[PDB]
RNA sequence: GACCCUGUUGAGCUUGACUCUAGUUUGACAUUGUGAAAAGACAUAGGAGGUGUAGAAUAGGUGGGAGCUUCGGCGCCAGUG
RNA sequence: UGAAGACAUUGUCAGGUGGGGAGUUCCUUUAGUCCCUCGAAAUUUGAGGCUAGAGGAGAAAAGUUACCACAGGGAUAACUGGCUUGUGGCGGCCAAGCGUAGCGACGUCGCUUUUUGGAUGCGGCUCUUCCUAUCAUACCGAAGCAGAAUUCGGUAAGCGUUGGAUUGUUCACCCACUAAUAGGGAACGUGAGCUGGACCGUCGUGAGACAGGUUA
């Protein structure tokens, strides 16, 4: 996999800004207002705008992951695959809105470089796989692929 | 240090800090082979004798 | 679809009045003898032509998603909200009007008050509750609002100061997306 | 295995194919040459037998690999300008204040920029959010002005996801006319509708119908345009997917759509237009089976369509025959376009009169 | 609109009066500029709509999508002073 | 600081029966004539035809065929399809 | 009796829509026969069709949300206190045992992770005393430790432990003397000294404003 990701490669402003900024443009600030939720999430696209019904919830920088290492059992291996999407969390509604990685919890890696055959003879290009850490305690995500 | 920075409790940091302090011993013991290949040569080279190109 | 009912035009005109000068300019009958309507589709209400409407009542109700220039919504408890898709309606026949520089352009798009320190002309004698769109140096229509103050009130305010309620902005162009 | 050394045996197949007359081996023979050269790319490139297989009898040798290469480089960034807002000169000239390196793409379309490299957001700027332009491909200019659309006319965008040809065709109608878009998925009308109204068009019907109900619904459009859902082998770049995830059961399924969605376009047109009878068929693959047997297809099944010239600047004439199928000999008229010689996303274009 | 509306009045309408059409548009060009160069400038056509020139109401007509084309007609009127005119209009034109 | 609940509000989602029908809209047909000038498709009778890749070569296509013969050039045969 | 004119207008059948008027209480998924039709490619498919499970009082409005703004109600009201420190997490293998499938340390393998060498967003100075988690000095053990200069470790707190550049400040890096120019506590007030708002009211609210009042 490794050599394959070598020879391939051979062949916005971030949301606290934008919080400065609009602070910037309204003078009161109410007590509390900035809600900086402070565990490790998944956005996705880099410049986005949010619907106003979420735009308190202040994601930093430091706690974005783009990238988790995936264990498929069948195959016992550890690679790192990059994430699609955060699909539940168990544990809120808001938080798998957000994104919020937590424990056990379900998002969408692509495993297209693992090179998974299907039944129909397709290539598996995105599965659900379980966080099976606490991110919050270590600067890493680790799942297991449920395959 | 930016994880800490947004860290929320004693716990979270220990954590924090152990799994730093641990992730960089991992490197180290990756780099086991590197050291033993350098500690070699660096003998090596200590001993060797003092040879002047242009004399 | 379904045409508007009277209270329904009513409050819809009451803000279009807010915030534009005339509409029977909007309402007048063109020169091939088509006029524009309103309708509304799923509490959205739509700018558009007779024609198109007329020729658009062949799609099911569940299959209609949009029809000329979607101005606003009307909410649940029944009044309405004027949309950054109803802005260039608003352009066109604009009432007060505040031009504001790239400081604070590039702000608004992301969805802040407009600031003293920000703004690079007025229209003058501006009431204090008004109907404001704003713009850029390039006279390009960037949103619209209702200021803060009047004229004099802000040209004496603080620079670092509010002028103007954000309401819309082009910005959730990027949000719908 | 080792790919470099797998490139270097592709070189040398691919000369050995070049020159086996002179140069040659003691007994192996072409199909055991050219068996290796699939075998060789279907693991350095990784695509699948079939596909790989199906690209190879499309294109001589070294076309083939510059077709590859082609496949694995991206595109460059290219836009088009709202002339319903500002025009290309303008344009221009306030993006290069802004700082961003554009250039225009090329003498054949006058409302096209090319951007290289950035240093603000395109989708950010000011006049992106005002409307002023969208990032859109050049293959995606070609069917529009393939079927240029005049004002005050009825036209269908049979399949109008993404929205920069409904908004193009808003362009060249000049906010006259009525445009029905259609799009069989709510999630992707969302962009349409979002991009429709960013760019300020107000003559478009936006439909969340199947589109083949076309000739129940409204039927008698003036002019019709049908980007069909294809096997996407001219975005391979875009959707690497596609590399080994088409079979012959799709290929199979695919085309039945397509020629159902053709048949579809060429009922919903009129025969007594007074100003166009107009059908465009556009692709965004390069298979012989997703492209121009569907033409055949069309002209085979209504005696009252025919193809006539695409007024298209550059590309290259259809195929009037493959291996062992004789197409109709009209078909030289339509155009294909490929990455390798033109820099641009690889489509087919087919253009139609009715008449009946 | 104004511009176009006194442009096709100066070319159907008699010599002394069209020179003083003629000097006032080429004053508003003066004062204004930028402001109106689109109307000569065909680059700058505007493409939202088509000129309506029997409207009712000034916004109505939509100015900026057309083109002052009425000079291939009055550098070939028959008096020399509104030729001379139309020449100084393009001078400043040129000039802006 | 934070957490739970209620009321109003915004944002979003879902539901809001069935049968005819005004309105609206698409296609076809009809009144309904006299002609003239153009275009298309049907009627024959002719004439002429095919350059994706490779294959020497511009391979409509199918059918038989190992011999063809203005008796010297061809077939078959080897390719390459 | 004149004008217009083979276009209009008009009529009929087939449909699309119907949040308006009158009356009354269809598609999608699942499994099967390889049972029929319809398309499509030729040596096969996709869509309908059959059987019976699952989805979709009634234009008045209704249900819903770990979301938002405002108003209110309730619970909690500080907090850690034989805490803290040096060795990451996830999955597999092994695994004395417990048990008779489940928990299971140390190691190993996989990810982080490799075939060529600025971060930070209250600081700073003087003196007393204490700690050692020792920078130097004293004595040791080990090192291709020839000599010299050193590195790591041990006992040791008796004795001492700067100045620059830069930055809002600090650290990192870099530069100069020096034997070295160590790190901490004085216990929720970091030993002693010095220095560098919330309530009401009016009008609003897609939004705040008041030389309006009161008050610790």
């Amino acid at each position: 996999i490794k050599n394959k990701r070598a020879e391939k490669a051979a062949r916005g402003i971030s949301e606290e800004e934008m919080f400065k900024v609009v602070k910037t443009g309204k003078k009161t600030h109410k007590k509390g207002w900035k809600r900086i939720v402070t565990k490790p999430t998944f956005v996705g696209p880099d410049f986005t705008r949010r619907p106003v019904k979420y735009e308190r919830f202040i994601r930093p920088m430091g706690l974005r992951y783009k990238k988790a290492n995936v264990t498929h059992p069948t195959l016992n291996v550890t690679v790192q695959l990059p994430i699609l999407s955060v699909k539940k969390n168990p544990s809120n509604p808001l938080y798998t809105q957000l994104g919020v990685l937590t424990k056990g919890t379900i998002i969408e890696v692509n495993v297209s470089d693992l090179g998974i055959v299907t039944a129909s003879g397709k290539i598996a290009w995105g599965r659900y796989a379980q966080i099976t850490n606490n991110p919050e305690n270590d600067g890493c995500v680790n799942a297991v692929l449920l395959v | 240090v930016r994880l800490l920075k947004y860290a929320q409790s004693l716990y979270q940091c220990k954590q924090l800090k152990r799994a730093a302090l641990g992730r960089m011993a991992t490197l180290i013991k990756r780099l086991k082979d590197p050291l033993i290949y350098l500690d070699q040569v660096r003998q090596h080279l200590a001993r060797l004798p003092d040879i002047n190109p242009t004399t | 679809m379904r045409p508007l009912t009277d209270q329904e035009m009513k409050i819809v005109l009451d803000k279009l009045a807010n915030y534009m000068t005339d509409l029977k300019s909007l309402i007048a009958p063109l020169e091939d003898g088509d006029r524009y309507v309103f309708r509304m589709q799923k509490d959205r209400v739509y700018y558009v032509k007779l024609s198109i409407a007329n020729i658009a009542t062949c799609v099911a109700r569940d299959k209609l998603l949009s029809l000329g220039t979607c101005l606003g919504k009307m909410t649940k408890s029944g009044k309405f909200r004027l949309h950054i898709t109803a802005l260039p309606i608003l352009a066109q026949n604009a009432r007060y009007k505040i031009w504001v520089k790239d400081n604070g352009a590039q702000p608004f798009l992301y969805g802040s008050n407009i600031v003293k320190a920000h703004v690079g002309r007025w229209t003058e004698d501006c009431p204090e509750h008004s109907g404001c769109v704003v713009y850029n140096m390039a006279d390009i229509p960037l949103g619209f609002g209702v200021t803060a103050r009047s004229t004099a009130e802000a040209r004496r305010l603080d620079p670092t100061g509010i002028v103007c309620f954000r309401q819309a902005d082009c910005g959730e162009y990027l949000r719908d997306e | 295995p080792d790919l470099q050394m797998l490139r270097t045996r592709i070189t040398d197949t691919i000369r050995v194919l070049e020159d086996f007359q002179n140069l040659a081996e003691e007994g192996r023979s072409r199909a055991e040459y050219t068996n290796q050269l699939l075998k060789d790319i279907c693991a350095y490139y990784g695509y699948n037998e079939y596909l790989a297989e199906k690209l190879l009898n499309l294109f001589p040798p070294r076309e083939a690999f510059a077709f590859f290469e082609a496949n694995e480089t991206p595109r460059p960034v290219v836009i088009r300008t709202n002339t319903l807002r500002t025009h290309r000169r303008d344009l221009a000239q306030a993006l290069i204040n802004r700082g961003v390196t554009l250039e225009p793409v090329g003498k054949w379309s006058k409302v096209g920029l090319q951007v290289f490299d950035s240093k603000v957001p395109l989708g950010a700027t000011p006049e992106y959010l005002a409307g002023h332009y969208i990032l859109q491909a050049a293959s995606s200019f070609l069917p529009v002005m393939a079927l240029c659309p005049q004002e005050n006319e009825r036209c269908l965008d049979m399949a109008a996801a993404p929205g920069g040809k409904t908004t193009h065709m808003a362009a060249l109608m000049k906010n006259t006319g009525v445009i029905f878009a259609n799009d069989p998925s709510k999630s992707r009308a969302k962009g349409l509708i979002g991009n429709i109204h960013r760019l300020g068009v107000r003559n478009t019907i936006v439909c969340n119908y199947d589109a083949r109900e076309f000739p129940r619904v409204i039927g008698g459009f003036d002019r019709v345009l049908l980007d069909a859902p294809c096997s996407g082998t001219g975005v391979i770049c875009k959707d690497p997917s596609v590399k080994t995830n088409r079979d012959a059961k799709d290929f199979m399924q695919l085309p039945h759509t397509q020629k159902q969605l053709l048949l579809a376009a060429i009922d919903s047109c009129n025969h007594a237009s007074k100003t166009g009878g107009y059908i465009v068929y556009s692709t965004c693959s390069v298979c012989v089976e997703e492209n121009e047997e569907v033409v055949n297809y069309a002209l085979s099944r209504r005696p009252n369509v025919k193809l006539v010239e695409t007024g298209l600047p550059f590309g290259k004439e259809g195929f009037t025959s493959y291996m062992g199928k004789t197409f109709h000999p009209s078909l030289k008229l339509t155009r294909r376009f490929y990455p390798h010689l033109y820099n641009v996303d690889g489509f087919f274009v087919a253009k139609f009169k009715k008449i009946g | 609109a104004f511009c176009k509306q006194l442009m096709t009045l100066a070319l159907q309408v008699p010599e002394k009066s069209s020179q003083a059409i003629l000097g006032l548009l080429q004053d508003v060009v003066h004062t204004h500029g930028r402001k109106v160069a689109a109307l000569w400038n065909t680059e700058e056509r505007k493409g939202d709509g088509t000129y309506k020139p029997l409207s009712e109401t000034v916004e109505g007509s939509n100015p900026f999508t057309t083109t002052i084309w009425e000079g291939e007609l009055l550098r070939k009127h028959y008096c020399p002073k509104v030729r001379e005119g139309l020449k100084a209009m393009e001078k400043e034109l040129r000039s802006i």
